[PDB]
RNA sequence: UAGUGGCCUACCAUGGUUUCAACGGGUAACGGGGAAUAAGGGUUCGAUUCCGGAGAGGGAGCCUGAGAAACGGCUACCACAUC
């Protein structure tokens, strides 16, 4: 609904651009870089579940108590995660599972600084 | 008398006679008023693409005993809203709202096979790729 | 501010400049379970 | 008119069709051999290589010509839509 600037055109804006934060933003016609927008109530974080499988033709397991870095999207973050068991979960009441399984579906539990939009992870 | 007439001029009557009867008959009234194409949303046809709206909420009518994982769909042909049916089932992780299937009956146009209300339509193909060799662990077997 | 080269401000009713929640101190006050 | 003809036109007559179904309505209706049939009859389909009809997006209209109400011909309207 409140969505007014329009998409489509082109746009000169004033992005205010902090000193400190000037070691890697390039000009890039040779390079790699890119912009992204925030919302209103993103700016606030919030508390992340996630739903994990494990990757194929990935074996080895991992203890479940660890720093992994997160993605849901592109965006990285080393989330320290809890993963609890993906099965079909009536109540919604999970566990403290300290680490993995080899095959089936896994749910994370942390906290996360979040970005609304159903990413496969 | 068998209760009809006989006699070599009466095909006047006899021709008009069955012309009245048959609509006493059931797929003859189904066919003849074009109600295949007023309604049943296929439109007559019998497959369907359309996107899957959201995971589906079970309405008993009997009687297999869970949340049976289908896809509440509309149809991007009409876009007539209806409840659809994944078999081999299970595996909710694979695919997004709003994308693809292609739908097909479950072998009397369904009506029957869960308790769920309308479903009646197995799903084919999501996306384009198929589900026989996607359940056969190619491939990934889609969520709603 | 945006613009086109239709002036619009970042205005004030907005969140301003947190991470987590700022009424988020005050709601560790919701004694929800005092086990 | 190439010609019969209410095809018109001018005066006349009051007729004509029909429960033996007029008229009106619907058709996911282009009509004829084909198809699935398979005891026989019945059933449903026929856009489709052949015949006949129709149209060149929809209605008009006219030229040239033995022949066209023609559209890889033309004029106009209507719907589009290029530099």
């Amino acid at each position: 609904n409140e969505a007014q600037a329009i998409a489509g055109d082109r746009i000169r804006m004033f992005i205010r651009f902090p000193k400190f934060l000037l070691e890697k933003i390039q000009d890039p016609k040779q390079l790699l870089f890119a912009v992204y927008g925030l919302l209103l109530h993103e700016h606030k974080n919030a508390v992340v579940n996630f739903s994990l499988q494990r990757w194929e033709q990935y074996d080895k397991p991992v203890p479940s108590q660890e720093p992994i870095v997160v993605q849901y999207g592109v965006r990285r973050y080393t989330i320290q995660p809890l993963f609890s068991q993906g099965s079909n979960s009536p109540n919604n009441v999970h566990k403290y599972e300290r680490f993995l399984h080899p095959d089936t579906v896994s749910v994370a539990t942390c906290i996360a600084p979040v970005d609304f939009t159903q990413s496969p992870a | 008398g068998k209760g009809k007439p006989r006699g070599l001029n009466s095909a006047r009557k006899l021709r008009v006679h069955r012309r009245n009867n048959r609509w006493a008959e059931n797929n003859y009234k189904k066919r003849l008023l074009g109600t295949a194409f007023k309604s049943s949303p296929f439109g007559g046809s019998s497959h369907a693409k359309g996107i899957v709206l959201e995971k589906l909420g079970i309405e008993s009518k009997q009687p297999n005993s869970a949340i049976r994982k289908c896809v509440r769909v509309q149809l991007i042909k009409n876009g007539k809203k209806v409840t659809a049916f994944v078999p081999n089932d299970g595996c909710l992780n694979f695919v997004d709202e709003n994308d693809e299937v292609l739908l097909a009956g479950f072998g009397r146009k369904g009506k029957a096979k869960g308790d769920i209300p309308g479903v009646r339509f197995k799903v084919v193909k999501v996306s384009g790729v198929s589900l026989l060799a996607l359940w056969k662990e190619k491939k990934e077997k889609p969520r709603s | 501010k945006i613009e086109k080269i239709t002036v619009f401000e970042s205005n004030m009713n907005r969140d301003t400049l947190d991470e987590y929640a700022p009424e988020g101190t005050e709601d560790w006050s919701d004694y929800d379970e005092d086990f």
